[PDB]
Formats: structure tokens, sequence, C-alpha cells
């Protein structure tokens, strides 16, 4: 094992990588309820597109990152957010989707050289860093640590990780391996009703404790989120592919 | 752009170019990427990202990038490690330069590897030898960010010579093992000044590695039989003696490469512990 060196390495990395907390302000045409469309919309062409759930959480960092030093109308709000996940396929993906399909899917909105050259625009104010820790890189090492391996407690911590992805307020305000720490203790409460194993908290040094104000939130997240406007990660998880655990009754107290 | 002045074309794939900065004097490798239709190739998005992560001294520094096509600059180096063993083909490599050069490329491999990266090409053309004595890992193209467990990734990597079983079985999952083979079969090729494996198929090249590691069976390595491209038809070659493999190579040389070939992935030595390998024990840095 030389797990250690990457943990070390991810958790060094996921705090040059983070975006600047309150960027949403400084935007002026744009707002945390047109990022969370924008984002729903991803997972739509994510699931469409048969894409890894990597591919998706590293186009929203791009997309934070770009929005934290870029002032962007809202008329160019689904370029960013096109171009971002281009290049995440093109990093992550064995058969990225090819620059014309990318086109298709913004219902010719945009042309193929608009598409190419804000690529070449998200790389620049990037400066080709591209790759950065996600939530799922987290939560994919936690699940080495259930003594029991139970696959509607990965597919539901997945889930409540997806959940983040949409609400800047208040998850930008958390580190991926924080947001990963709550959705796994969540996770595994809801279906098991175990808790933080003690292995993740000397892999991590994260306590029930340190995860209570990140659990507080994505619990109220997980509780209205039938009632969210955004839905379309409900019905990614409603597939026998993630055991259907969008249709579980969320826990009511901890 | 303009500060660039080409000496000399020094290779081509994905060209490279020899250079010199006009106004600072120094030397450099330009690798020129062509653009035009799909926009930034996915090897130079990747060989660019990656290598920012990955500063070792073992490890080709990138200096910077240019864009219409798209320039890598790299710190220059006069030799890569195939040009050398074409060169000393007649006399062979010293032993402790072998020692030296192996110890370093561990060394590289180690930091990409705690790095979460595979390089998925390591073969002699893309490692680079300065005059100093050290060599560095390069071409990082077919390289990759990897997860913990890993997922199912792209199949056809690595160059047929150096490609690890596991690869040509099908398994749905590889790792940093893959790497390990590439070395072992780069360590074989330097004692030997001869390509250990130099299959021209996939059939070929699997049955060059059984024909001296031997067939494997589910007690050299569980699972095996029930891969997707195991044949229960292959020969089941018996495993040659390492004093014919590699004449000149000690105990100790031996144990490690042994090691290095396992076929079990997951038994295979890792880069962090090969360097702790008794082999290294009086180690130098000859030219
Ligand atoms: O034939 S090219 C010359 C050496 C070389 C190669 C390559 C290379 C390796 N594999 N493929 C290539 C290329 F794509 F042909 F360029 N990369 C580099 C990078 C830096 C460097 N500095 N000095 C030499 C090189 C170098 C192989």
């Amino acid at each position: 094992d030389y797990h250690e060196d990457i943990h070390t390495y991810l958790r060094e990395m996921e705090v040059k990588c983070k975006p600047k907390v309150g960027y949403m302000k400084k935007q002026p045409d744009i707002t945390n309820s047109m990022r969370a469309i924008l984002v729903d919309w991803l997972v739509e062409v994510g699931e469409e597109y048969k894409l890894q759930n990597e591919t998706l959480h590293l186009a929203v960092n791009y997309i934070d990152r770009f929005l934290s030093s870029m002032s962007v109308l809202r008329g160019k709000l689904q370029l960013v957010g096109t171009a971002a996940m281009l290049l995440a396929s093109k990093f992550e993906e064995i058969y990225p989707p090819e620059v014309a399909e990318f086109v298709y899917i913004t219902d010719d909105t945009y042309t193929k050289k608009q598409v190419l050259r804000m690529e070449h625009l998200v790389l620049k104010v990037l400066t080709f860093d591209l790759a950065a820790p996600t939530v799922n890189q987290f939560l994919t090492q936690y699940f080495l640590h259930q003594q029991p391996a139970n696959c509607k407690v990965e597919s539901l911590a997945m889930f409540l990780g997806e959940l983040s992805l949409i609400d800047a307020d208040p998850y930008l305000k958390y580190l991926p391996s924080v947001i990963a720490g709550a959705a796994f203790h969540l996770a595994l409460y809801t279906v098991t009703g175990q808790s933080w194993p003690e292995s993740l908290i000397r892999k991590t040094g994260y306590t029930l404790e340190s995860l209570k104000p990140c659990l507080m939130d994505l619990h109220q997240t997980y509780l209205k989120a039938p009632q969210h406007a955004q839905q379309s990660i409900r019905e990614k998880y409603k597939n026998s592919k993630y055991h259907g655990v969008s249709l579980l009754n969320p826990p009511e107290t901890l | 752009m303009e500060n660039f002045q080409k000496v000399e074309k020094i290779g081509e794939g994905t060209v490279v170019y020899k250079a010199r900065n006009k106004l600072t004097g120094e030397v450099v490798a330009l690798k020129k990427i062509r653009l035009d239709t799909e926009g930034v190739p996915s090897t130079a998005i990747r060989e660019i990202s990656l290598l920012k992560e990955l500063n070792h001294p073992n490890i080709v520094k990138l200096l910077d990038v240019i864009h219409n096509k798209l320039y890598l600059v790299f710190e220059f180096l006069h030799q890569d490690l195939k040009k050398f063993m074409d060169a000393s083909a007649l006399t062979g490599i010293p032993l402790p330069l072998i020692k030296s050069y192996l110890f370093q490329l561990l060394q590289g491999l180690a930091f990409c590897h705690s790095h979460r990266v595979l390089h998925r090409d390591l073969k002699p053309q893309n490692l680079l030898i300065n005059t100093e004595g050290a060599i560095k890992l390069a071409d990082f193209g077919l390289a990759r960010a990897f997860g913990v467990p890993v997922r199912t990734y792209t199949h056809e990597v690595v160059t047929l010579w150096y490609r690890a079983p596991e690869i040509l079985l099908g398994c749905k999952y590889y790792s940093t093992a893959v790497d390990i083979w590439s070395l072992g079969c780069i360590f074989a090729e330097m004692v030997t000044r001869r390509a250990l494996f130099p299959g021209d198929s996939e059939i070929d090249q699997l049955f060059r590695i059984f024909r001296t590691l031997g067939t494997p069976d589910e007690v050299v390595w569980p699972g095996v039989t029930s891969m997707p491209d195991y044949k229960p038809s292959f020969p089941k070659w018996a495993r040659q003696d390492f004093s014919k493999v590699v004449p000149p190579l000690d105990e100790d040389g031996r144990s490690l490469l042994s090691q290095m070939l396992h076929y079990d992935p997951n038994k295979r030595i890792s880069a962090k512990a090969a360097l702790a390998h008794p082999f290294f024990q009086d180690v130098t840095k000859p030219v």
C-alpha cells in the first residue's frame, strides 16, 4: 500500500484547487440559482452520454475555479460549463464525446468555434491544472473501510455527494474530503444505523464532532431533496444501477 | 515564440526539435503538437496537467507551454536509453551504472505512483539521459491520474514488448504493477543488451513470457484461468532457471528481477519496496 501517500497528497491539493468561497457575490450578471440549473443540466449530459461520476465532479470544480477569477454573463454560462465538461471528458474518460456532440447538446446555442475557443480560454485561466481532487475521489477511498461492503451505502453516499454540486450555498464553504465525510456517515447511518468508522477517524483526522456543521447542511439538503427545483440527480439515482436509493426514507434526527 | 532558434529535429510522434532561447542561451526540447478539428488533444491535456504535479530529479522537467500549434518546452538531455543501449551493444553497460539507472527509474516511478499517476509507456526510447549520469521518465502523453481502488481504464496501454500479462489477458482492472513489469523488462534489457520479450503479436508476447517465466496456473496467480482472454488450450511451459535468462546478474540482482516479473499483480514488488531491496545496498552515480 502507498494509499497513505496519495491520501496525504489529495488532502494537500484539495486546498490549492479549492475555488474562492464567496465568488458568486462578485459575479454581476450570474447567481447560485443559474449555477444550480447549469450543474443539474450537466448531470443530464452525464447520464445521457453514460459518463463517469468523476467527469461530472471534475467539470464543476473547473467551472467554480474559472468563475472565481472571470466575470461571465448569463448568455455565456452554458459555454463555460460545456467547455468544462469537454475537458473533464478529454481528461477522465476512456471514450470522451467529440466536440460536435458537445455542440448538439447545447442545441446549436453556440458554434464549434465558440466551444473550441472557450476550451483554450478555460485551460489558460486554470493554467492547465486539471488533476483536481473531487468528493468522488475521497468517497472511493472511504468505501474500503466498511467492514461489510454495502452497495446501498455506496450509491447513497455518492447520491448525497452529487446533491452538493448543485448548491454553491453552502457546499463551496466545505473541502471535498469533508463533504465526502458527511456523505459516507449519513449514507451508512441511513441504511445500517452505523457511523463514521474508527479506521477513517485515524486515516482522515475527522471526528463526528468536526463533520457536524457539513452534516447539518447535508442533512437538510437530503430532507428537502424532492422539493428542490433541481431533480436530475434523484431521477439518476432512481435506476437499479444505483439500487434506487433516492426513493429511501431519510433519517429524522442524529 | 520568436525567442527559440531550432538547432535540429530530434524525433517524431503524437515532432520534437532541439532549440536554444536566443536571449538566455538555454537549450530546450520543443514538442510541437498540431491541432488542425477536435480541439486540444487528450494526450497534451494529460501530459501537461500531470507533469506540472510531478517535480522530481528523475522526472523530465516541463519548462513552459505555448499556443495554431501547441509547443511543450522541456529541459534538454542529449541521449535516450535506447540510443545508449544500441551504443553499448558490443561492450555492455557496466553493472554499477545499470544499478544507478535502475535505482533512479524506481525513484521517479515511486514519486509518480505516490502522486496517483500511471505512466503506461515505460520503454527505453521514453527514458532520457544527461552527461552527469542522470536518467529521467519522459513521454507522459499515455499517462493517467488513477483512483483508489482503480476503476476500468483504457485497454490499449504500454508498448507490446513491455506490456504486462494482466493487460494481454484483458483483466478488467490494472494499476501500478503494469509499470513495474515494464521496468523488469527494461532491467533485463540493460543486463543482457537484448529485448527480454520481443513479441510481434498479443499472442506471441504472452507465449514469449510463458516460455520464460512458465505458464501461470491458479497457484502462481489465482483467478488467471478465468480471465477474459485466457484459453485452457495454451501450452503449459516450465519456468526457466534465471542462471540462463540473465546470465551476468548476481543473486540479489536475480531476486529483484523475479519479484518485478511476478504474474500476480497484487504480489509484484512496488516501486517503494524495490528501492529498499538488497541489490541497492552499494549504489553510486557513474557516467
Ligand atoms: O525522439 S524524441 C527525442 C527525445 C525525446 C523524446 C520524447 C518523446 C518520447 N516519446 N515520444 C516522444 C515524441 F513524441 F516523439 F517526441 N520526449 C522528449 C521530451 C524531452 C526531451 N528532451 N530531450 C529529448 C526529449 C524527448 C523522444
